RNA sequence: AAACUCCAUAUAUAUAAUUUUAAUUAUAUAUAAUUUUAUAUUAUUUAUUAAUAUAAAGAAAGGAAUUAAGACAAAUCAUAAU
């Protein structure tokens, strides 16, 4: 019985031998199967199939040689085999697509959700520059005492007290929540904005649905601005002594 | 706890037998254990810890920081030979690899030959027996460019087998003749 | 692999000169 | 039965909602009226057997369950997917499309038969055998339309029958010639057993290379040809994998060394459907020893190949032609070696 | 099924065990410093682990703030000052607290950390006694 | 109190269901051919819920998963002691003291030992033997109760291996030296070091057979005993040997190994612990566990399935192979042009392809030199000035 | 009786045993039913609206 | 060169018997982003395409370390060594 070596696959010679075959084997099954319409109905039902990344291609079949050009051809008649209408479908085609629509698929468990306290308040930590600001906010009149102190008293700064108001002016229940903030560090800038930050994020727990406007508000992004720290041989951070031509 | 007496002995030698009775008697059952994910402390295999395994444990009779033997109890005389030498095969090839080994270094007409065979599929045995090799030109070749002088190795080589077979090829090398004169005999055999 | 496992219990006298000096 | 297949589909979810329901409601305003019940139900009758039975199967059925398993046939019946209908009510898309297809395999035919009109596909699919092709074939397949004359390569004035219509005219005899001792050298590495390459890169021609290729157990290309393919194969293809094959052509599922896997393999014909923009492989091909075949048109060099083919190469008609006769030439010759191997 | 694993060796595996406090009184504080925080927690997880076999209650490794000095010097042995290095040293700092236990009992259990102490880490013990008013020292 | 009543009360919510005022709804069994089927759901959806944190709260497993990989778990670890070098091994000298000053002292005192175990390695035979013992640098270690000094030796030249067991019956020029270090009685040096640092001392001369396996060994040895090789010029016999020390190792499939591999056994320890959550916990009923707070799955041997001493150690194990180096000869080697003259010898790659497709993540000591990297610069004196040899070498 | 009857009858996968009758075969989900959330009350709603 | 890395960001988990309280904290480990989509308009290697428009979801926006080869016989024999 003469024995002879050849090569594994049909396209051995080709650019890509590996995503050759797959795309022809795909092409087969298209071809086999050009009858049985797609599914009308898509959106809500088409697209379903997370498929594979572009790294998971080119470890599969792709390599170093995958090409984007070619791994979106993939993808594209791997959707036109999917979008068939699914009980005129064959187990052909289920087992082909099998491999390639893969995803890990991690269950998810962790959920963390919040909810008021056994005084029915809501209680949230804000963040601006170097302050911190805890607030408990409990449903009721329009009453608020900043580190135990009157607001007026803590904030001498209008547009600070402003600050802290504009969630809730936003959501418009100025009058509805009593707010006990307690702040530390930074100073009243910092600290104001850290509050608003604060009675944000807790607002939410009382109506979720309103986190949509409060992030378009933008109160509920924090802001990571900070001081740059000083670099070396330089006055302050971007600033460098002065220049001389000679 | 898990197992009193439960053939304990067969399994663990005599001398620690005791330590395991006195983990029994201290730990209760019922241990509300938890695994740590801050700090990690046992190995992430499984062990009894023993027997001490060469290579993975301390060598005894041997000086080393967490020692518990004297200074007029090292038991270790001789440093001519590594010491703890590597478990299991006692080789770390990785996977493709092989050893070093003569592999006709003797002659670079067998490793001329293993390449043109691998390449094109030429006889080694005629290459490395049937063919005489002849130098005609060993010059130096320069170059200039933006860092300066860059000279190169050029040489041109007669490949023949004095029947009639007969070819030249010519090599260039950029650090040392006897590359040049390799890749020359290289293409000289391509070139018959 | 196989090599056998001596003990000695921590005796006080063993952890001695090694107690807190004050 | 069948009521219970047609049931709606969708039936008992009351249940669903109810369980869905009584969750909302907290606990202090239910569960101690219930609590405050047990006292009254306990009376005084015997218990004790099925109250164990009950709890055997709460151990073995809610506490017992598998919900993963393990430690880590023919499909006769086809659309099993596909659902029935109800009776009275109309047919689904599904159904009719089923129904059409019934229609198409067995009314949808009658009338009359077609008869003298050309189908593509059975160029690719039913080729003629070598000793069969008709100058007529030839040239209804278009294989004798060349280059203009503007563009006229004068080492080709041998396969010149005139110019008309301002293009060269090849001579339908001599390619009729050329393309039957091509076929019978593609037969011939057949029956050998080489290693047969069909490489033609122009747009429409990858169903053709494909079918050959398959058809002959050979190999093509039809996106670029790397160069160095043949002349740098080390480099360009070491990487990809070889087989072991029997004289019938079955792999044989034996191990390979590494060193055997990453020698060279290189073509024994090279068939270019495309010589023109594919100089570099008839150069790797000459300067490597392989023999190769092409079709030549009025503007290429014929001395490039070993078996020319005069003919066109703009048409897929003419190139599919020429293609699928080299392809049932090998497909033959493969045939002749199979039989004589399962039989000797 | 196979050879059977002890609770003392399936310990080494898990967390380390806790005795809970029954008194209150805090008689040993010890303070681990280091510059490699990874020798610091595998040595105070052996303590933690050495102080439930011993019998003695030990609260658990408390990160106290670490301490980052600071230096800035020039990159060049001659003037090239307008290119400055920057350069820092962090000390590491956790906190075992020993509640109710006797004094022989914490002196064996310091003499051994000490007899198996690592390398790179350094302990500061404050021992609280309590005492009458009035002494007998004659 | 007992679900004997709740039952009833669930019927009278069947019957709503229904409607509020009638006997019963759609009942094929009385409601029992699958109402206890969705109740039997609802409790495995439940056991799905615990069963999962019953996992989860108990994960831990080496760094080096693919995320492309499905099977692994959610839970990772770098710092597991094979596969990253201790940061406390990024400095010479391994203390931590209360009192600075003596902190000052003791690093003092190890440099200055140091030198004198580099000045005390060099030995003579017949005066025309002339042994250089080329010595790493040493790493003190420094204990609350004893200091150790730890370096790696290389020998010029190891006793013939064809050469009969001949040395058995007499010591070398170099074991007598490594004899006198620690196991002389009332003698040996670690006595007299004891003086300066109060302490117990203990010395270690791990051997090396091959120059290229430490960065200080091999630029000591190409300074001090490979002069004549490159004096007036670098031997092209020495340069070819020099870089072919070491085969052309494919550095891309080394490490696409290591990672399936850290895959596969990070999936086997998961499969491990799915088998012992499934099969397992049939004759001890649920609520035992306490996810809560206790997670104790089952006996270890179990949770460690074919995880031995014998295959988990080794293949994990990381900076193993050398996988590039470079060298520099620079200074006056020339005798002619009486210049400055740069050599570079560069072969192989200076990257961890392991740290770009995984999850195990470089770390720099000394906070510039990457883990992977080794580099060393030693300077000697000939006739015309000095000159310095300078090697880096990168282990995958 | 019947139930134990029927489970016995069935060597195959639990799930392929259970078959449920709307479909979903397979009982395997991921949270609980945290998609659908909790249900938000009319006052909630109001003020959204 | 990019990534990997350090200071910062968010989340979780673990330690502190909250009298080293700063729990609004400290630092060990892990996750996250070099952000995703959806329709718009110009176009255009045709859809597989970018630049925008911005319904939506996201906490997510910075900083520094690293400055190759060659050179200017640039500075350094006053950091030390030659
Ligand atoms: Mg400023
Ligand atoms: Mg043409
Ligand atoms: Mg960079
Ligand atoms: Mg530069
Ligand atoms: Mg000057
Ligand atoms: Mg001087």
């Amino acid at each position: 019985l003469p024995r002879r070596i050849v090569p594994k696959l049909a396209t051995f010679y080709s650019a890509n031998p590996n995503h050759e075959d797959r795309i022809n084997r795909l092409e087969r099954l298209l071809r086999k199967y050009i009858k049985l319409p797609s599914q009308n109905n898509n959106e809500a039902q088409q697209t379903k199939a997370p498929w594979i990344s572009f790294d998971e291609y080119a470890l599969i079949g792709g390599g170093t040689k995958l090409k984007p050009t070619q791994y979106t051809q993939l993808l594209y008649m791997l959707n036109k085999l999917h979008n068939i209408d699914p009980q005129l479908t064959n187990d052909e085609i289920t087992s082909e697509l099998s491999q390639y629509y893969k995803k890990s698929s991690m269950l998810s468990n962790n959920i963390k959700i919040k909810t008021l306290d056994e005084f029915g308040r809501s209680i949230a930590v804000g963040k601006r520059k170097s302050s911190t600001a805890k607030v408990f906010v409990v449903r009721g009149t329009g009453e608020i005492l900043v580190n135990g102190r009157q607001l007026n008293d803590y904030f001498l700064k209008m547009k600070d007290r402003e600050s802290i108001m504009y969630p809730l002016q936003v959501i418009e229940s100025v009058g509805k929540y009593n707010i006990f903030a307690t702040t530390s560090g930074g100073g009243p800038t910092g600290q104001a904005e850290s509050i608003m930050h604060a009675i944000a994020k807790a607002l939410v727990v009382f109506n979720p649905l309103l986190k949509s406007r409060l992030h378009k508000a933008g109160v509920l992004t924090r802001d990571y601005r900070h001081v740059e720290r000083k670099k070396p041989g330089k006055k302050k951070a971007r600033k460098m002594p002065t220049w001389v031509k000679r | 706890q898990h197992y009193d007496e439960s053939l304990l002995s067969r399994y663990y030698p005599e001398s620690l037998l005791k330590s395991i009775k006195l983990a029994q008697q201290t730990i209760p059952e019922d241990t509300k254990f938890r695994v740590s994910r801050n700090v990690e402390f046992a190995p992430p295999y499984l062990d009894d810890f023993t027997k001490i395994h060469p290579f993975w444990d301390y060598k005894p009779g041997m000086p080393h920081l967490h020692a518990q033997e004297e200074n007029n109890n090292f038991s270790i005389f001789r440093w001519d030979q590594v010491q703890q030498p590597l478990p299991g095969e006692g080789n770390i090839l990785p996977p493709g690899v092989s050893l070093p080994n003569d592999g006709g270094r003797k002659s670079k007409s067998a490793d001329v030959a293993a390449g043109l065979h691998k390449q094109t599929g030429v006889d080694p045995d005629y290459i490395t027996r049937k063919l005489t090799m002849k130098p005609l030109v060993m010059k130096r070749v320069s170059n200039q460019t933006g860092k300066g002088k860059i000279a190169s190795f050029y040489a041109l080589v007669v490949v023949g087998d004095k029947n009639g077979m007969v070819g030249l090829g010519e090599g260039k090398s950029r650090e040392e003749m006897s590359k040049a004169i390799f890749k020359a005999h290289w293409d000289a055999v391509r070139n018959l | 692999v196989s090599s056998e496992y001596v003990l000695e219990e921590p005796t006080p006298l063993s952890l001695l000169e090694y107690t807190p000096q004050v | 039965d069948e009521v219970m297949l047609l049931q709606q589909k969708l039936l008992y979810d009351e249940i669903r909602s109810e369980l869905k329901s009584l969750s909302q409601v907290p606990e202090d305003e239910i569960l101690p009226e219930l609590k405050k019940s047990l006292e009254q139900d306990k009376l005084s009758d015997k218990e004790q057997q099925l109250e164990a039975e009950l709890s055997d199967f709460f151990r073995n059925y809610a506490l017992l369950n598998k919900l993963f398993d393990s430690k880590t046939a023919t499909p006769t019946k086809p659309y099993p997917n596909l659902i029935p209908s109800a009776n009275d009510k109309p047919y689904s898309s599904q159904e009719l499309f089923l129904r059409q297809l019934n229609h198409s395999m067995r009314t949808a035919k009658l009338g009359a038969t077609i008869s003298k009109v050309y189908y593509p596909h059975k160029d690719i699919f039913y080729p003629p055998l070598p000793e069969n092709i008709t100058v007529e074939s030839l040239m209804s397949a278009g294989v004798h339309l060349g280059q203009s004359t503007s563009l006229w390569r004068s080492s080709t004035q041998s396969y010149i029958y005139g110019e008309y219509k301002g293009i060269h005219i090849i001579d339908l005899n001599q390619t009729l010639s050329y393309l039957k001792r091509a076929a019978k050298v593609v037969e011939g590495v057949s029956e050998s057993g080489g290693i047969i390459l069909f490489l033609g890169t122009r747009q429409g021609q990858k169903r053709g290379l494909e079918e050959a290729a398959k058809k002959t157990h050979g190999y093509y290309v039809s996106t670029r040809w790397i160069p160095g393919t043949l002349t740098n194969s080390t480099e360009i293809s070491g990487i990809w994998e070889k087989q072991e094959i029997d004289s019938n052509d079955n792999p044989t599922e034996r191990a390979l060394s590494p060193n055997e896997t990453s020698k060279q393999v290189k073509p024994d014909l090279l068939v270019v459907l495309n010589p023109t923009e594919n100089r570099n492989a008839l150069l790797e091909a000459i300067k490597s020893r392989v023999p190769t075949i092409a079709i030549i048109d009025t503007d290429s060099e014929p001395s490039l190949v070993t078996y020319p083919i005069p003919g066109n190469d703009d048409s897929l008609r003419s190139v599919n032609f020429l293609l699928g006769v080299l392809a049932r030439a090998g497909q033959r010759g493969l045939q002749n070696r199979l039989a004589r191997n399962n039989e000797k | 099924s196979t050879r059977p694993y002890p609770v003392n060796v399936e310990a080494v595996y898990y967390a380390p065990l806790k005795l809970p406090i029954k008194y209150g009184d805090l008689v040993a504080d010890i303070q681990l410093r280091s510059y490699d925080n990874e020798n610091l927690d595998f040595y105070s997880d052996f303590i933690l682990r050495t102080g439930y076999y011993l019998g003695i209650p030990l609260t658990g490794p408390k990160p106290l703030p670490t301490r980052r000095e600071r230096w800035t010097v020039i990159k060049s042995p001659f003037v090239h000052a307008k290119s400055k290095e920057n350069f820092e040293r962090h000390t590491h700092k956790r906190l075992i607290r020993a509640w109710d236990t006797n004094p022989e009992v914490l002196q064996m259990l310091i003499a051994y950390i000490t007899k198996h102490s690592m390398a790179g880490v350094g302990m500061k013990c404050n021992f609280f006694q309590r005492s009458e008013i009035s002494l007998d020292l004659g | 109190l007992k679900l004997l009543n709740m039952i009833l009360s669930m019927m009278n919510k069947t019957n709503n269901n229904n409607n509020i005022i009638i006997n019963n709804t759609l009942d094929s069994l009385m409601n029992k051919k699958l109402l206890l089927k969705n109740m039997l759901l609802d409790m495995n959806n439940k056991k799905m819920n615990n069963m999962k944190r019953m996992l989860n709260n108990n994960n831990m497993n080496p760094a080096g998963a693919n995320p492309v990989v499905h099977r692994i778990g959610p839970a990772g670890n770098i710092n597991n002691k094979l596969q990253h070098l201790n940061n406390m091994n990024n400095w010479n000298t391994q203390i931590y003291n209360y009192n600075k000053n003596m902190e000052i002292m003791n690093t003092m005192n190890d440099k200055l030992i140091n030198k004198l175990l580099y000045k005390m390695m060099t030995l003579k035979l017949n005066n025309m033997n002339i042994n250089k013992i080329i010595m790493s640098k040493t790493i003190n270690q420094h204990s609350l109760n004893k200091l150790n000094i730890k370096f790696y030796y290389y020998n010029n030249d190891i006793n013939n291996n064809n050469n009969n067991n001949n040395n058995n019956y007499y010591m070398n020029m170099m074991n007598k030296l490594m004899n006198i270090m620690n196991n002389n009685m009332n003698n040996n040096l670690c006595n007299i070091l004891s003086y300066y640092y109060k302490k117990k001392v203990t010395i270690e001369p791990i051997k090396l057979s091959y120059i290229y396996l430490n960065s200080d060994i091999f630029s000591k040895y190409i300074s001090l005993n490979d002069m004549d090789k490159y004096n007036n010029g670098i031997l092209t016999n020495y340069q070819r040997m020099l870089n072919n020390i070491m085969p052309k190792l494919n550095d891309h499939n080394i490490s696409m190994n290591y990672i399936n591999n850290i895959n596969n056994i990070n999936n086997n320890k998961y499969n491990n612990m799915i088998n012992l959550l499934n099969n397992n916990n049939n004759i001890n009923n649920n609520n035992n566990y306490n996810n809560n707070n206790n997670n104790y799955i089952g006996n270890i041997n179990n949770i460690y399935n074919n995880m031995t001493i014998d295959n988990i150690p080794m293949d994990i194990l990381m900076y193993k192979y050398l996988v590039g180096w470079s060298i520099k000869f620079k200074g006056r080697l020339s005798n002619n042009n009486g210049r400055t003259s740069t050599t570079n010898l560069l072969n192989g790659t200076f990257n961890n392809k392991k740290y770009l497709w995984s999850n195990i993540n470089n770390n720099y000591k000394l906070n510039y030199i990457p883990s992977n990297h080794n580099l060393y610069n030693n300077s000697n004196i000939n006739k015309n000035g000095k000159y310095n040899i300078k090697v880096k070498l990168n282990f995958i | 009786n019947e139930l134990r009857e029927e489970f016995s009858a069935k060597e195959y996968l639990p799930e392929t045993s259970l078959a449920p009758p709307g479909q979903s075969k397979v009982d395997l989900l991921q949270g609980s039913q945290a998609g659908s959330k909790i249900k938000p009350t009319a006052e909630q709603l109001a003020q959204w609206e």
